[PDB]
């Protein structure tokens, strides 16, 4: 019985800027190594970014370099996405998941292919007006 | 002259080194040799082993010396968690999961199984525990699974925050790195001439 | 000290085009976010448009949405209101102004709060038939 | 240990946190807080803050680890820009404004100031900037305002088109989004165990 729950998005305007935070229950962190994807309509999921299992190496994708950070805070146990600059094409929905191990790029793998244990309900993010 | 008794069978070496599935290190599975003829040469001709050490005694020997109680007992880690199947290390596994006497008379066997077991979207049947309230004592088995309360918020109620789970899986996928592959572990302890010898190998 | 400069304006009938510019010498534009006001005789002021910082994200009012066209080239320096079938009403005279950061609705913000900074001498239009 | 539990210079933290106004961020202020024992305590109670970062020295480790010559400086940026004041990053502050080393240890605050830095109708007083030739060593700082020549054609002293003032204000206002309040930073910075140390603090 290990749930994610995420808390954030809404109505922001393009310039503007959330911060996105998933909370597990069950699980800790800083032991697994949890990352954002998002789906978009008509779309297939990609991912946006990772933090590694121990310390944390941090891995953003070719969209949403210098504009995204991820920090984990193992207080609250919470993994926060703060996101900045938002173009108008941001508009989707975003997912945060779990595995354990240090998962994202070990050896010739990487996280994009999308395999992760545990998964979450998701926000709706919405930048446009 | 050299006299040694009437032994029948050849010891289960075979068996403990090639079989169907391994067992997790919370749940390190334990057998015990004895009454056979310990020939130490089916060990060599199995695998390029990762790592062959043996404390105590030099890994030529062990034909012409015998022992008592032999035991063997195996599980399955990663790549980068070998070095801490050793006496007076430290670590996750030391710690927690598999501990080492300081003194030490045996030997440490281990080499890869990337290709039996992993499986491509991860295998989650193979767990270390993360959490307990203190550290292990040598040759303990800790087997119980409750909830590990790690904040000052006394968590009775079971799966909540600061309150965890006590067991992580090991998540194994056959495209990593050398350092997070599975590695098949078998380690030999014995005590060498303090006790009757019930088990001795090659007779004449 | 910082000085910005209008141009157009004259005697034109309703459907006619033409393209206000406002040039800045002193500070630069895709940096600033600059915007038009307007001021009818006997009323009382209200904005025309507001480009933000250097992406370009036009806004429009109620009262002159789908007429005019804004736009700005950031070789030469000078936002472009291109007009397009202006009915009588719109005789006013035509401010611009540009305030730093990106003022167009950042949040709780709107530009028709005119503490608004740089402001300029403008030019008079006149419609009639 | 003798008069008071010795304890005499307390640190000048509470100045440098506590200020009446800070500095923007081209004329960032620097302390020099020496000759004194620190107390990593009085930080945790002072507001609930947005960032506590840094590397090399984990947060409830320094009090019992101790060194010399720690260095404090202030300014105060805009909400999204946050996440540059950190070693390898790079954006309009990161490269023309403020700085860090690679190699860099010391722990980075960041906290909201909408109540005391912003104003109704603009506060057009803090400012950074823009432009420049080149990019700027670690820990610099540049006050110079001349022009800055973005065109072919060389601009004099007197202001004109393609020539540009680098200096920019932040327009505060307390109406606006959340990445574009001021948000003041305090940055420490230190060596470890290389010079005979001055500042230690009471205990662990």
């Amino acid at each position: 019985q290990v749930q994610l729950q995420e808390s954030g998005g809404g109505l922001v305007q393009p310039g503007g800027s959330l911060r996105l935070s998933c909370t597990a229950s069950g699980i800790a962190l800083h032991t697994h190594a949890t990352g954002w994807f998002r789906q978009a309509p008509g779309k297939e999921r990609e991912g946006v970014s990772c933090i590694s299992s121990g310390d944390g190496t941090t891995y953003y994708e070719d969209s949403v370099e210098g504009r995204f950070t991820i920090s984990r805070d193992n207080a609250k146990n919470t993994v926060y996405l703060q996101m900045n600059s938002l173009k108008l094409e941001d508009t989707a929905v975003y997912y945060c998941a779990a595995d354990p191990g240090a998962v994202c790029h070990s050896g010739s793998y990487y996280y994009t292919d999308d395999d992760f244990y545990y998964r979450g309900q998701g926000t709706q993010v919405t930048v446009s007006s | 002259i050299v006299r040694f008794p009437n032994i029948t069978n050849l010891c289960p070496f075979d068996e403990v080194f090639n079989a169907t599935r391994f067992a997790s290190v919370y749940a390190w599975n334990r057998k015990r040799i004895s009454n056979c003829v310990a020939d130490y040469s089916v060990l060599y001709n199995f695998a390029p082993f990762f790592a062959f050490k043996c404390y105590g005694v030099s890994p030529t020997k062990l034909n012409d010396l015998c022992f008592t109680n032999v035991y063997a007992d195996s599980f399955v880690i990663r790549g980068n968690e070998v070095s801490q199947i050793a006496p007076g290390q430290t670590g996750n596994i030391a710690d927690y999961n598999y501990k080492l006497p300081d003194d030490f008379t045996g030997c440490v066997i281990a080499w890869n199984s990337n290709k039996l077991d992993s499986k491509v979207g991860g295998n989650y049947n193979y767990r270390y525990r993360l959490f307990r309230k203190s550290n292990l004592k040598p040759f303990e088995r800790d087997i119980s699974t409750e909830i590990y309360q790690a904040g000052n918020k006394p968590c009775n109620g079971v799966a909540g925050v600061n309150c965890y789970f006590p067991l992580q899986s090991y998540g194994f996928r056959p495209t990593y790195g050398v350092g997070h592959q599975p590695y098949r572990v078998v380690v030999l302890s014995f005590e060498l001439l303090h006790a009757p010898a019930t088990v001795c190998g090659p007779k004449k």
